[PDB]
């Protein structure tokens, strides 16, 4: 068997394609179940983010496993298999553990430790899933450990990037007071702002946030009133879990143009995958659409990032990688090697039921098994086989 | 071509190597070659340590080799004029290049510089090579995979023989039999394989679908290629691409 | 002292162990050019080599060969002479034979060339001046009998006999400081070379075998004996009636 | 932890005047093994003693201390000061030592002792070692494996075909030192009709010689030689006519075992001169160690003396087998060396392989006491459970160690 990671990244696939592979936290167990139903898959896990959508699986054979998973991706996203095969991120075993550890540590920016919070959610959701086997789950738990150790002992988000994307420009308006929206508000405070219109389905979360940030003024407007407060502001932050765009061509080209105090152009920062603006909106002259793909225009500098990461985090990553590789093959010779029972038992029963033609046999056997069982540990089991 | 530019290979060899031969003309104009360690600045321009005089004849060559996978040896010869810089500011600029590379303290009055006129670039021994303009050489970038190419090559040669074997079948037009193959080297555009055949030994260049910038991208791209090769061998998806026909006789 | 082999001998050893060099040619427009080359050598150290390019009308030429020893030091030689295609068709066959034995390969006989050795320049390492060697002394010199196993034996000793080596720094050489590290660099018929690290700096010393050594077991034995004597002296079982080495070679 | 060490003097490293002092004949091998093993750091011992070699093989606790002890013993028993021995001392540890003795058994360290002999000698070391206590398991194994290597190289290689032997080299030297003819003019005499002498005769006959006077104790030994080699006239004469035989001889070969020399200067000086037809010089070719011919004998002007050392003069041999049948042997040897070190590594199992079947017995008895057919049941269970790990490789030992204490 072997561990495989098969995914799509913001480095290769554009948002309009990745969003079709997007699987919200709801369908995760269902997804994993479907995945394990394939002939060459024993265990599975799904990681969906603004930047990546990756699938971690266990396969008996690599090629057929990748084949099946890719066809599943096609069937569930409605994307031609070869078209996926172009933008396909593929890694096996040790390189896969390396990659996921890198992801947890947050070197794949743009998420430190914000890309780690999305992993604990995976291991917690996958608690009641039988498709979340020992290899992949253990791999993700180890990924959490690596994430934490690399987070605390290093330098070490999409929201802040979005806020700072205002360089392309108060009068603020964020749609969706989720953890993402709350972070956006925080970074709106950080860069000196005291007026935001927070549109949310619930007044509970918005009022809960207002009680945490008494310096900034929070104005609640109903979710179905999103269009009115779109032409009432200059910049709109869409941070909702919608599976369909909230704005389109129709809703935006009749809106009273924003005050020319700041250009007259309205900014639609769409920090959600799947998108909430639908790309087409940008066809209006008095407004522009900036999705998560355009959130790499913050600081194009790889002098500190690459150097510090390679010279500081990679040692931890490699140590923990080889450690997990010393955890994987070792934690599979634990419930399988104890098959030495069936041998011993066969020697125990026979010899007894041959002599009968009980505390003694059980005594000898169990006391002879006390040694090896309780305790280069791979040679401790392989030699017995 | 699916190989990097000759200038790029030259720069790659000048970054990865540290030892070479300095060829000059002595009195009576007799050729003399002599062992030399070198460092290189951001433009590829080599600085060396000589203990002896550089003669009145400053015309010289610096020949550098890079043995790849114990199989082929790319090489380059920098033709140019040698000299000692006067400015105690550029002397520091050089001694720092040295210190960075070798982690050593260099006797400053031993630093010489070869002004690059042009570079002869070769893939292996027994080849004519392609000449490379100095400005070209200067503007070229060392291959980004150069520090990790040897490792990836060893790993693939030890853990992926089936993939290479299949690669000979589905990617290149081998109009003959194939008994044994290895991978010699890998770079941003693709990789090179040595095919051992009774009819003769050949070198093949198989390109990556897209350019690669690092180890992860490289391994992923390779994985994609071996996957697609497996899928075309057992005939699942069509081979909607182009086959490689350019072979290269070696001994 | 020297307790080293003669430079001629070192040049022959280098020419036997190595297979790669640089051919310095004087190109059309009076500009020197160095070209990578493989070579083999006949019973007289004369290099025969495979060249691809058009030989050039000026036949004056040089072959430069390096031998890196234990990643610490690179003895070098440069053969100055005249390159030429072989005259008869018989010598072509002899040279194809030596080339065959060395490389196990066949090659285009029109690509075979010979450097008639005028003289040889032998250098102990990078940045040395080196000594000139007449061609007839180079011709009559023999390659070191230990050359094929020197690298291996140096590795084994460095991995397995640090206590012995370190002790040698004390009992066999008259140092004036505290040895912080040591490696053996190389070994030949007469002794071996140690690199000694120190707070002061880095030094190279040559310690001779009591008697010249001929084969692998002879070298191993000689080494064992020197280890035994060094230990017996340190544990004070024996007198140090012998003289210590004093000469050191500073290295950056 | 314990090392195999070879400590010795060889024909390469030391002169015969020194080596013959260290020589130890068969009858005294066990005594030497006893004394050696009496030293603090020597656990096992053997002695290979030939006209080319005086080598002591020991299994030793510390190799430095073992070497010091054995060297001191060599000094004590020979009379040679420790420092001189150190000047000529040959020293190899472990794998190098096994390599060495295999090369010796294989006949690679020529000159060989002729037909079998050296192999038959290693055989004898094992044979005499049979009774002796200090001939431990490691050294017994080493020598047995060496006999094996000797056999492989013997049969599976033609290295024995064109091989220089002490005896043939002796005859060759004798012939080099004589004048010019299809040499039958010189009167040949062999003293000692043993194996070496018999070979001297074989080679004399091979060089055209048609008459030889053989001096020996046993007459039947010489009659048997006579029966094997009818083509040559062999005249037998008893030991007590040695001089009379030397008197009528131009070149004398001595190949007997004697702790004191047979010929002294006084014996040789009043012999009639050798014929002018052969140079007027008597040639004493002495292939025995200790020497059968006194050192003083060379002081006789009309006499010459050659010992085993001088056979170096005949290294001249037409052979491209310098490596051919020597790499043919080198392969077998590099094979059998690993094949032996494996065995020595396997010998480290015994303590664990014992403590295991001790622990199991404690378990089965302690359980059988709570029990009281059944006594047969316990043995059945334990022995069937033990048939696995007990036949199995070092990782098994390292596992059982931490798994059973």
């Amino acid at each position: 068997s072997s561990i495989v990671v098969i995914g799509l990244s913001i480095h290769t696939a554009p948002v309009e394609m990745r969003e079709k592979l997007a699987i919200p936290e709801a369908e995760w167990p269902r997804a994993i179940a479907e995945l394990c139903g394939l002939n060459h898959i024993e265990e599975a896990a799904v990681l969906s983010t603004c930047n990546r959508m990756e699938i971690y699986v266990l396969a008996l054979s690599q090629h057929r496993g990748v084949k099946e998973v890719t066809e599943w991706m096609s069937k569930t996203s409605g994307i031609p298999v070869s078209e996926i095969c172009q933008h396909r991120f593929l890694l096996y075993n040790k390189d896969a553990t390396q990659h996921i550890f890198e992801v947890s540590a947050g070197l794949d920016s743009l998420g430190e430790g914000q890309i780690l919070a999305q992993v604990k959610q995976v291991v917690k959701v996958g608690q009641g899933v039988n498709g979340f086997g020992r290899n992949i789950s253990g791999l993700f738990k180890h990924a959490i450990t690596v994430g934490k150790r690399v987070r605390t002992e290093t330098n070490i988000s999409v929201s802040s990037a979005a806020v700072e994307l205002a360089l392309m420009k108060a009068r603020m308006c964020v749609i969706g007071a989720g953890k993402m929206g709350k972070l956006v508000i925080k970074h709106l405070m950080a860069k000196g702002c005291t007026k935001v219109v927070v549109v949310n389905r619930s007044e509970e979360r918005v009022s809960a946030i207002r009680e945490e940030m008494p310096g900034i003024e929070i104005i609640y407007r109903p979710l179905d009133e999103m269009l009115a407060c779109a032409s009432e502001a200059d910049v709109v932050f869409t941070s909702t879990a919608s599976e369909t765009p909230l704005f389109l061509k129709e809703h935006v080209e009749n809106l009273p143009q924003a005050s020319p105090e700041v250009g007259g152009l309205r900014h639609f920062v769409d920090i959600s995958v799947p998108r909430n603006v639908g790309s087409c909106v940008g066809e209006v002259e008095t407004a522009r659409v900036y999705n998560v793909d355009d959130l790499k225009e913050v600081v194009a500098a790889n002098k500190e990032d690459r150097m510090r990461k390679a010279m500081e985090a990679q040692t931890i990553i490699t140590e923990e990688s080889t450690q997990f590789e010393a955890w994987r093959d070792s934690l599979e010779t634990v419930p399988t090697i104890k098959k030495l029972r069936a041998y011993a038992e066969r020697i125990r029963v026979a010899e007894l039921e041959k002599c009968m033609s009980d505390d003694l046999s059980r005594g000898i056997v169990n006391r002879f098994l006390h040694g090896p069982m309780q305790h280069e540990t791979l040679e401790n089991m392989h030699a017995l086989n | 071509t699916h190989k990097p530019f000759p200038a790029e290979v030259s720069r790659s060899i000048m970054e990865l190597s540290s030892v070479g031969t300095l060829s000059t003309l002595t009195h009576d104009g007799w050729p003399l070659g002599v062992g030399v360690r070198f460092a290189v600045d951001k433009d590829g321009t080599p600085v060396l340590c000589l203990n002896r005089s550089v003669s009145p004849d400053k015309r010289s060559a610096l020949h550098v080799q890079l043995e790849q996978c114990g199989l082929r040896t790319p090489q380059c010869t920098i033709q140019g004029s040698i000299g000692r810089p006067g400015d105690d500011t550029v002397l520091k600029r050089l001694s720092a290049t040295w210190r960075e590379k070798f982690g050593e303290e260099v006797k400053e009055d031993s630093l010489y510089v070869v002004a690059v006129d042009r570079v002869l670039q070769m893939e292996d021994f027994m080849e004519d090579g392609i000449w490379v303009a100095s400005s070209d050489y200067k503007n070229a970038s060392p291959d980004p995979l150069r520090d990790i190419a040897e490792d990836i090559v060893n790993q693939i040669n030890a853990n992926n023989m089936e993939d290479i074997f299949r690669f000979c079948n589905v990617y290149v037009d081998l109009d003959f039999v194939v008994s044994e193959t290895k991978m010699i080297w890998m770079d941003r555009l693709g990789f090179d394989l040595r095919v051992w055949s009774p009819r003769g030994v050949y070198d093949v260049r198989i390109p990556f679908p897209m350019e690669v910038t690092d180890e992860k991208g490289a391994k992923s791209s390779f994985n994609g290629m071996s996957q697609l090769a497996w899928e075309v061998e057992k005939s699942y998806c069509p081979a909607d691409f182009n086959k490689v026909k350019l072979l290269k006789q070696v001994v």
